[PDB]
RNA sequence: AAUUCCUUGUCGGGUAAGUUCCGACCUGCACGAAUGGCGUAAUGAUGGCCAGGCUGUCUCCACCCGAGACUCAGUGAAAUU
RNA sequence: GCUCGCCGGAAGACCAAGGGUUCCUGUCCAACGUUAAUCGGGGCAGGGUGAGUCGACCCCUAAGGCGAGGCCGAAAGGCGUAGUCGAUGGGAAACAGGUUAAUAUUCCUGUACUUGGUGUUACUGCGAAGGGGGGACGGAGAAGGCUAUGUUGGCCGGGCGACGGUUGUCCCGGUUUAAGCGUGUAGGCUGGUUUUCCAGGCAAAUCCGGAAAAUCAAGGCUGAGGCGUGAUGACGAGGCACUACGGUGCUGAAGCAACAAAUGCCCUGCUUCCAGGAAAAGCCUCUAAGCAUCAGGUAACAUCAAAUCGUACCCCAAACCGACACAGGUGGUCAGGUAGAGAAUACCAAGGCGCUUGAGAGAACUCGGGUGAAGGAACUAGGCAAAAUGGUGCCGUAACUUCGGGAGAAGGCACGCUGAUAUGUAGGUGAGGUCCCUCGCGGAUGGAGCUGAAAUCAGUCGAAGAUACCAGCUGGCUGCAACUGUUUAUUAAAAACACAGCACUGUGCAAACACGAAAGUGGACGUAUACGGUGUGACGCCUGCCCGGUGCCGGAAGGUUAAUU
RNA sequence: AGGACCGAACCGACUAAUGUUGAAAAAUUAGCGGAUGACUUGUGGCUGGGGGUGAAAGGCCAAUCAAACCGGGAGAUAGCU
């Protein structure tokens, strides 16, 4: 059966990547968020 | 021609095809093509604005001269054409000085017949001239409704208008939906009908020619439950309200006409 | 009647026997003409009914071939309490 | 190691996506592996990914994203122009052989090719964010010419048989060779060349387009394959010296023809149809502003440069998505033999596997199958399930019908093998030879060789010849929906939803309407034979009476009536 | 020629059995439907929660849908256990 994850690089950088991130007020204010939280990795960007 | 298609199979018994072996049988002409990409019925917000749009065969648009302001020099037409984007067909014309345009095919236009436009041109099919130096009670179409932005009434299949008045700064027309309206009388207008009368009697025959043709299937509405529409909702078929579009307005008489900015180029809307 | 409560209406057909089915009757509880009426060839993994063929579906089960079940060695759960 | 069994349109081979060292070697067996484990995709250590030509990057753009100014919006922000991004598309070039435990079109050998820089020489009108051409495009169908590939023969090497025969019409194996360069064929498209003129291509133009003359009919473009060269090479079944029986040097015969033949190529072609089928750049031309005994351009030669990143391995799976070494899911490419219409099916080749607990026993019962006396739906809500029908050819085929259908209706007959007609026929293919020529990859004749159905007659074996796998049960009455389709992913596939058709109604274009505080966008680069909404639902015969109620569309005298005053 | 016919790939999901602490949080086996089209499929893009999309089932919108998910108001309120 077909699951609800099929990977793919492209998209998951242009959907969650750091630079799609930066692009928006509230996407900088999801890594204003994580940073003061300390994540060890912001973003999937790699 | 009409002709019937023969019930060789279902979907075809009923299919009506129009046959115009006049038609061009090749390529467009390609300097005057431009991409035409389909919309859905989707703006630019991404949301369907328009219902039953999408799909269809893909489609290049032909660049048509409906302001015909090229005057003085005469054309000639070279060959009927088919074209998508329009109920009518279009022809290739040929000017003396080399220039090739798309223009509306008239009523009785063939390949090899002379075409003019301006104030001295003769009264013949497929010329364009001001409706002020255009004897009264004749037919035309491809009318300007402003001076020198092209032609906007009478553009369909089989259309025209017919020049009822002339008052010296207004000329009164009856369009093909009996509105008696009025327009300047500089407003250029071609000769004669748009040349495709047995538009009309095609018949598509089956559902897959709509979806060629872009349309998409169209839900009632009493089939939906009552969160969807007005007439949603029931147990089997009961529809005890008034008639209603979605969004709740009453699609049986309720005039929707509130321009009010003409107000004065409208004398017998219709009927 | 995809609609009929009384109802398995009545009559006829089909069966040795038919609350279903088919054809009529009309007393339409409570059909009805584009929330369409009545027909309709073709089409349907659609509903009902009757035949020929066919058979372990059955009268009524019998035997056989394999995988488990059973025994030995290794590994080793679960609900519940 | 020898047997056996299984897949073989994969359970083989090569990739993308995704994963990220799972690859190779040594070593270890605690944990991990549904058991043991010396083994492993496990632990530990080392090794392994070599490019001007493959891909990415790069040039170009689609949907779409972002967006200087700008328009709009309480703020946030929204939309969008010029632009700039964005492949799933377009754009230069490498093939064969050999080689590592693990990489190769990347290394080596041989033989090629492409795009730029610089320099020299000769000849020269060069020049763009502009113009034109080109790039550049659909579905279906039809053949014809080819190749991949296969079969047979010939040729070469080997073999003479564990048990009757096997020196022959016998058996086994091999018979392979690319890009590039030259030739320009089957076949497709298009009439050429020259002069003059012109309201067009934002200005210009020798280019494109248009007009008028003159002159020849042969010009040009595109084009699979074949042939030649590449190749006195490479490879090559098997042998001979080394040979740790793990493997290397040298040597190494034949290496042809015929026939069959694709879904691949000619073909982005041709024919035909309506639903009428991307863009931009590279590329080829045109000149403008400019630069002119310069600079630039064309050609030859020489020289230099072609960076950077990916390259291991899995990739229908034990490595990806499913918590698992999970009977699931996952796009592209390759496509052998016999039978067959076939990529179905059966058995096989190359190749890969026996699915990570086994060993016994041969109870009930469960699961998956085989057969069955007599009866044959008596079963049951219901013929659920099972059984049955099943192919080709010929004959034959009802009611009804929208004249297409119904229909493969129903039903009946014949199917193997051998011989003959005919030592292999009809047909297909086609050599040598002759003849012709603008002699060429030519035309005609010619028929050797090869290949090869189908039918008739005669004979013959079995219970059974469409013998296996494969492979329609049929008919009668009737409800509903016309039909093909669509739907509750995961208990409902239907009479429901769509549907072509029909009707009413709105809509004159800055359309109605819809998404948006707005700008704006869709409707539509459409214009009443159009578009939106609503109901009905092919077709046929039709669609009656009622406007009091509610709604809608008109009306104007009167009454009542808001802010305001 | 055909939303034509038979039938693989491919896309579906009508019937039955098995399974139901399954091999599998919907599959397997034997049959079944479409299979040149209103077809199917790869890659990328767009539509966002009272909103989307919907050949319309209240279907679907990350195993969640008569109003998704995550955080916050929040220790909502609970005359009830």
């Amino acid at each position: 059966m077909k699951r609800t994850f099929q990977p793919s690089v492209l998209k998951r950088n242009r959907s969650h990547g750091f630079r799609a991130r930066m692009a928006t007020k509230n996407g900088r204010q999801v890594l204003a968020r994580r940073r003061a939280k300390g994540r060890a990795r912001l973003t999937v960007s790699k | 021609a009409v002709v019937k298609c023969k019930p060789t199979s279902p979907g075809r018994r009923h299919v009506v095809k129009v046959v115009n072996p006049e038609l061009h049988k090749g390529k467009p002409f390609a300097p005057l093509l431009e991409k035409n990409s389909k919309s859905g019925g989707r703006n630019n917000n991404g949301r369907i604005t328009t219902r039953h749009i999408g799909g269809g065969h893909k489609q290049a648009y032909r660049i048509v001269d409906f302001k015909r302001n090229k005057d003085g020099i005469p054309a000639v037409v070279e060959r009927l054409e088919y074209d998508p984007n329009r109920s009518a067909n279009i022809a290739l014309v040929l000017y003396k000085d080399g220039e090739r345009r798309y223009i509306l095919a008239p009523k009785g236009l063939k390949a090899g017949d002379q075409i003019q436009s301006g104030v001295d041109a003769a009264i013949k099919p497929g010329n364009t001239l001001p409706m002020r130096n255009i004897p009264v009670g004749s037919t035309v179409h491809n009318v300007e409704m402003k001076p020198g932005k092209g032609g906007q009434l009478a553009r369909s299949a089989g259309t025209y208008v017919q020049i009822v008045a002339r008052d010296g700064a207004y000329v009164t027309l009856r369009l093909r939906s009996g509105e008696m309206r009025k327009v300047e009388a500089d407003c250029r207008a071609t000769l004669g009908e748009v040349g495709n009368a047995e538009h009309m009697l095609r018949v598509l025959g089956k559902a897959g020619a709509a979806r060629w043709r872009g349309v998409r299937p169209t839900v009632r509405g009493t089939a939906m439950n009552p969160v969807d529409h007005p007439h949603g909702g029931g147990e089997g078929r009961n529809f005890g309200k008034h008639p209603v579009t979605p969004w709740g307005v009453q699609t049986k008489g309720k005039k929707t006409r509130s321009n009010k900015r003409t107000d004065k180029f409208i004398v017998r809307r219709r009927s």
